[PDB]
């Protein structure tokens, strides 16, 4: 029903 | 301030080749450890993080940190004109607004030399943990670029189930059902055959099928493959460079 | 029901490329003999024919005599998942909804299984009799392949004559008129590459050159292909399998 | 009136295949010396010059000249038809509709005959005297073509640049800049060979999608040949055995 | 004219 | 920036 993200799982950096 | 040299051209245009349809601009990190690169696609739901470690190399000297945005289609134009023999060489200067690729071929004198423009890139980069996972699959990766050839046909998408028994890729469309199940298999003979499944728990999700054929295309880079599952984290496909390394990761689906 | 096994996938892979372009949809008839198919193209104007012979099968079994009605495209794209080497395995039940298949390869204990949904086919058989054919013409199957792709460049039609002395396949369209003659040719060193003519008298047919392209597609089968033709007959166009056949009726134009 | 015999059809096969490209309607002029053709594109940009001597083929007999106006393309779909080893035989009598093709094949008795009709076409022939190059370069062909198709790549230009020491062939465009190198080298290698004759430097520039037009006659020969110098168009040689197949640039100017 | 296979054999 | 045509240097014949 729903294709995840990337980000869904791991935060953003630098 | 970099100058970067491979005796075997090839490792680069294969690395190319396997990440540009999954993402076509990348920034192409380098510092004192060599190389990296990371990048998600356009839609977010895979993640691409390449390492050519300095030992790779001839030559490595980078003595300040530079990203070089590269569209990779315009590499992979400057590319074909290397053969796999050829001895390339990257080089960059200080604030540098282009890369220069070289080409060197032997018994011929012939030489070539591009000047491929930077553009500017801003890349989402994402830390991901080390992480223990509950399944550890390794396979012959021309073996699993068939199975994701062959379900892709039938399916977008694809269950991966490990179990102690070994691991099964199974999936359902219009034209009916697929399943393929591969136990682990140790040859005495020719080890690329070998299948092996280190499991602390049983682990079953689902993936989308395209985006694990265009995984495969890095089948060139390595004669072995190794898939890492748990229940909670993305999908991890592993191939070893001998001297780096290149990784896919893939969010699963839930629904 | 049903269970039969063949020693290399290759087989079935040729035959459903050899059958799908002409036929998309078709009823494979198992019984005790093999399994068996029948069906014209949707103009009525082709007919194919294959028989599959139990004894081809490295253990063949059916109980009750069915009819797996299969969309040939979705079961290519389904025999591709198989080297032409594994071993496979077809099976079916009592009221089959689907067909399954199986792929084992050696060395590995790799499995692979698919379930083919099955749809309903009205089969319409014709019944065809034994015919005596004025002319009987065998040949090499890539040859009759080049010659049929050639005239096919040039013209929708070819006429074909078959004599004592050989057969001519001629054709003519706006870019100009073309034409092939083989006489008998025998040779002890490599037959695969002879040319026998039986013929008790001559014979002019014209076949339209698509029909024939899509029959040549079978030339994988066998390196022979066999030609029989008379006035009053469609033309039959036959490869051997080894095991069974594969036979092409083309209705002539007139 | 004519009547011609080659003993390979592979010649006339591939000799169509390098000019089809460049000119689609092409007069094969016919008389005592044998074959030839001469035809521009249709931007007048580019010249083809064919001559297919009499020696060539194994019954050269032609007892009128005459024009033999042939669409290239229908001509290709009939020359498909015969294997690079058949004997093929051309002939055409006085005031032609058509010509007639003949195809025989050895240990088969399997004869091939096609007429393909004529048209009328009227082709502007120019005269070209013999000239003098600043710079005579004999190279690999499949380098010259290689090499073309890459630079092709990345541009719409190329500047051929020809010193004592060797030839540059460069280039520029939006993914940035390009260049090859080679020198003369002689090893007894075979085709590998690369030889410059020169009185005097020279640099001109070209489009390259017409050089890579002209790399379709790679398969005539191992070896071709530019003449440049700098005020007459650029002559690109293949040799024919029998003849030779030659292409004529015109340069671009005031870059 | 092009004929048709059901001109030459029946079904049955 | 002008491409020259075969015309500017062989004329008819």
């Amino acid at each position: 029903r729903r294709q995840t993200s990337m980000t869904d799982f791991y935060h953003s950096k630098r | 301030m970099l100058e970067a040299r491979l005796e075997q051209a090839s490792l680069l245009k294969r690395v190319v080749d396997a990440i540009k349809d999954l993402v076509q601009d990348c920034n192409f990190d380098c510092n004192d450890s060599g190389i990296a690169l990371q990048a998600m696609d356009n839609s977010h739901v895979a993640l691409v993080s390449m390492l050519l470690k300095a030992e790779g190399f001839s030559a490595y000297r980078c003595d300040r940190n530079i990203a070089l945005g590269i569209n990779l289609v315009s590499l992979t134009k400057v590319l074909r004109a290397a053969q796999n023999e050829d001895i390339l060489t990257l080089k960059a200067d200080d604030s540098p607004d282009a890369v220069n690729l070289m080409f060197e071929s032997a018994e011929t004198d012939r030489i070539s030399e591009y000047d491929i423009k930077l553009m500017d890139i801003d890349q989402e980069h994402l830390a991901i943990p080390e992480t223990e996972y509950a399944a550890t699959v390794e396979m012959p990766s021309a073996e699993f670029q068939r199975i994701c050839r062959d379900l892709n046909a039938l399916s977008e998408s694809v269950v991966i189930e490990a179990t102690k028994e070994g691991v099964k890729f199974s999936c359902q469309g219009d034209i009916g059902s697929g399943s393929v199940t591969i136990r682990q298999h140790t040859s005495v003979d020719k080890p690329e055959q070998n299948v092996s499944i280190a499991l602390s728990e049983p682990v079953a999700l689902t993936f989308s099928l395209k985006y694990l054929v265009n995984f495969c295309k890095a089948t060139s880079l390595s004669s072995k493959v190794t898939l890492c599952l748990s229940q909670e984290v993305p999908l991890l496909v592993e191939y070893g460079l001998g001297s780096g390394h290149l990784r896919f990761y893939l969010a699963p689906k839930i629904g």
